[PDB]
RNA sequence: GUGAAGAGGGAAACAACCCAGACCGCCAGCUAAGGUCCCAAAGUCAUGGUUAAGUGGGAAACGAUGUGGGAAGGCCCAGACAGCCAGGAUGUUGGCUUAGAAGCAGCCAUCAUUUAAAGAAAGCGUAAUAGCUCACUGGUCGAGUCGGCCUGCGCGGAAGAU
RNA sequence: GAUGUCGGCUCAUCACAUCCUGGGGCUGAAGUAGGUCCCAAGGGUGAUGCUGUUCGCCAUUUAAAGUGGUACGCGAGCUGGGUUUAGAACGUCGUGAGACAGUUCGGUCCCUAUCUGCCGUGGGCGCUGGAGAACUGAGGGGGGCUGCUCCUAGUACGAGA
RNA sequence: GCUGAAAGCAUCUAAGCACGAAACUUGCCCCGAGAUGAGUUCUCCCUGACCCUUUAAGGGUCCUGAAGGAACGUUGAAGAC
């Protein structure tokens, strides 16, 4: 089924009766607005693009205004596409709100994890660390060997190395769903959602269950 | 946390004083051990007269660590020192018949009754 | 199963099967009779 | 070959229908119907069919053959039709038929359903008993060792579904 | 003999292998080794066979109803081979040590004799006869049947590291 | 007109003659267990005492502690204990200088990366008037392990355990 | 394993019909049209002259410059740059 897009509002925890504290990551779902609703015929298959929040007038070009202003739909602060299951139907101008998820109870976040910068092997792909004394020269977190000799006479290709980390487009499967609140547009999850505060996320039912 | 070489306390009147972690048991590759679970120990230091002697080698139960044990709640339970119950090697029974100090709640297990009998305190 | 480059016939009832390009042996009385070339 | 020789006689009430290769049988029974290997030549005669190889196939004799047997099957099958017993040894080994569904209870922890195909009937006399019924050879045997497989008479006392008609030769363990 | 101290064509490439030694020029022809579906020049050539594994296009003792032939045999239409209603007058609990394994403990009587033919046991569990097939050969069915030999080409045997 | 040796370390990749887990036939397979053979590389396959050690033997784990190839994989990645310089001694040998795959103690490991190879990160052009977005999926990669307990069920089995 | 001849029988195989493993191919996740084989949908914007010739998918001149983009600056749970 479709899913709706979000932002990371922070984390705190929800108290039960019974003595339990759940960490929970509290996801606001404003209204989804479709835009555009993509069928068989025309696009080749079946999907619909929502957009929601909004964005400042001087900010929307004209290409992008002409396109929210065929859906007549106000400008959001960008597009998504949610790839549509045989049953479900909608219509441009409609708008998706929270309680779409009211009897779900797991869902798959998706967002963009935090940027790390250029990482080292250790903090990377959790390579082990030389020894620190013992006549260590110049070698305390370096990769060590990267390839055989003559016989490969290369580095093998996808050789786990330093380089960027984070900053990357990262799914969390199965996650609880403690309280939906559709008065306060509200998504509580339990668990840790990738992507710092302020951040996009795209909220889906749970595809594995 | 409870990993080989780390010596205890012992809480019970089985004779011994001072043990050592010779192998954090149940499970490949495994480092730590809390409060519940079962290592094997040898014995460092014993009162003259008990019912166990030095070198002897055998099984324990931690019951409790000064890393702690976190409760749903997010509380945490801290010791001031870690302590084991020695057991038999074959059968996992206590080998002493008082407990000394506190214990805690991760202990009722159905295996661990007499401990929790035993013991002063929670 | 006896696998073995060297097949036969080991009593009365057992028999010479061709199957898929492989030599078997097949026998009604004797279960370890049982034999396939390979 | 020299067992396609042999004629199948084509009684009254069933009928036959032939287009070149595919064939068709109908009778009291119900319908058969298959299509032949392109090396056999079917010919229908007064009350009677008659194969033989075709020319430039090599081995025609032996699919004749076996184009034979299958029609004998079929002029069999849709005119008494065939029949399958199974028997059920050990104790609590049970049986029960549901409409279209064999019930069996084999000392599993979970049921054993089994869902029958189009043309295969089953009943079961007693709960160590199950009868099936249908047309084609092929396929109520199939049926047959489907329900055998789930528990095969094991060779120390023989429990499981067996054929009526097997013989499964137990043996003693060690000694004593 | 060739390289050394030789070119060129071929061999996928590949001093020393094959054909064949290069005076120079030619947008001439004709051949050798090797080829003639395409990469890449020239047979998608004619006529007959033979293989089905990709043999070709990597492997042995050793196995096997895989097929193309040849020369010889036995059996048989009175009826072979097989399938089938096939079982049947054994003194048989006729020699086991012992009071039945008289057979298949181990050895010895190991024979008459039957049915129409059978068993002094050839076995299997059973040391047993118990039970079972039986070499039985009595019927039925009606054209082939059962082995070896010699050769042609295939099959398995047949596991390696970027 | 020089291709650094062993072991450890850091990092590996592949083969299958598969150690574990998965499928199956035969058993001299009642169950619990096995044995033996066949198929199968998807993932996983100990950290310590002694020794420079690979190994070995221990003492405890584990689901299991696979076997080989890779310049006995890897020193322009690291170490340098061993071996293999120059000092010294011992046992032995030689008249001696000296020797000894016998022993012992101590004993300078340089390399600012052009090219390929790899991990990241960008430009230029093309994409056929330009532009803002949003897409699709043709291919690439990654993951892909297992214990224990309980119920079924002391049921099946055994004769009982 | 089922039906089934060759090779009256039989026979998992020859025709034909079923199954069957952490392998395989998917399914879970990521990148991705330089996928030069460079794809797709929606939207935005430009419809003035003149001259010279080799003439051709030609070149200038004047007026015009749009969508958009860049630059610069305040900056960033982005980032060696």
């Amino acid at each position: 089924m479709i899913g709706l897009v979000g932002k990371k509002v922070g984390m705190t925890r929800i108290f039960t009766e019974d003595g339990v504290s759940i960490p929970v990551t509290v996801i606001e779902v404003e209204a989804n607005r479709v835009t555009q609703v993509k069928d068989l015929a025309n696009d080749g298959y079946r999907a619909i693009q929502v957009t929601t929040g909004a964005k400042k007038a001087n900010r929307v070009t004209k290409p992008e205004a002409g396109h929210f202003a065929k859906a007549g739909v106000e400008a959001g602060r960008g597009l998504w596409e949610f790839r549509l299951a045989e049953g479900e139907e909608f219509t441009v101008g409609q708008s998706i709100s929270v309680e779409l998820f009211a009897d779900v109870k797991k869902v798959d976040v998706t967002g963009t994890s935090k940027g790390k910068g250029f990482a080292g092997t250790v903090k990377r792909w959790n390579f082990r660390t030389q020894d620190a004394t013992h006549g260590n020269s110049l070698s305390h977190r370096v990769p060590g060997s990267i390839g055989q000799n003559q016989t490969p006479g290369k580095v093998f290709k996808g050789k786990k190395m330093a380089g960027q980390m984070g900053n990357e487009r990262v799914t969390v499967q199965s996650l609880d769903v403690v309280r939906v609140d559709a008065e306060r547009n509200l998504l509580l999850v339990k668990g840790a959602v990738p992507g710092a505060t302020g951040s996009d996320l795209i909220v889906k039912p749970a595809v594995k269950a | 946390m409870i990993q080989e070489q780390t010596m205890l306390n012992v809480a019970d009147n089985s004779g011994a004083r001072r043990v050592m972690c010779i192998k954090v048991l149940g499970g490949s590759h495994r480092r730590y051990a809390g409060v519940g679970d079962i290592i094997k120990i040898t014995i460092k230091e014993a009162i003259p007269r008990g019912k166990v002697k030095k070198g002897d080698v055998l099984k324990a139960v931690v019951v409790r660590t000064k890393k702690g044990v976190r409760r749903p709640d997010g509380s945490v339970i801290r010791f001031d020192g870690n302590a084991c119950v020695l057991l038999n090697n074959n059968s996992e029974q206590p080998i002493g018949t008082r407990i000394f100090g506190p214990v805690t709640r991760e202990l009722r297990s159905e295996k661990f009754m007499k401990i929790i009998s035993l013991a002063p305190e929670v | 199963m006896k696998v073995r480059a060297s097949v036969k016939k080991l009593c009365r009832n057992c028999k010479i099967v061709k199957r898929d390009g492989v030599i078997r042996v097949i026998c009604s009385a004797e279960p370890k009779h049982k034999q396939r070339q390979g | 070959s020299r067992v396609a020789k042999a004629p199948v006689v084509v009684p009254a009430g069933v009928d036959v229908k032939i287009n070149g290769q595919v064939i068709t049988i109908k009778g009291k029974n119900g319908e058969l119907t298959r299509t032949l290997n392109d090396a056999v030549e079917v010919k229908h005669a007064d009350n009677t069919l008659t194969f033989g190889p075709r020319d430039g196939y090599a081995d025609g004799w032996a699919q004749a053959g076996t184009a034979r047997a299958l029609l004998n099957s079929m002029v069999i099958g849709v005119t008494e039709g065939f029949t399958k017993k199974l028997q059920l040894v050990g104790v609590g080994y049970r049986a029960a038929v549901k409409g279209n569904v064999i019930n069996l209870s084999l000392g599993f922890s979970h049921p054993v359903d089994h869902q029958l195909p189009a043309g295969i009937t089953a009943e079961c006399p007693t709960q160590t008993e199950i009868v099936l019924k249908g047309a084609d050879k092929q396929v109520i045997g199939q049926v047959a060792a489907d329900l055998r497989a789930y528990r095969r008479p094991e060779p120390y006392k023989g429990k499981g579904v067996r054929y009526a008609d097997e013989v499964v030769r137990t043996k003693e363990a060690k000694k004593k």
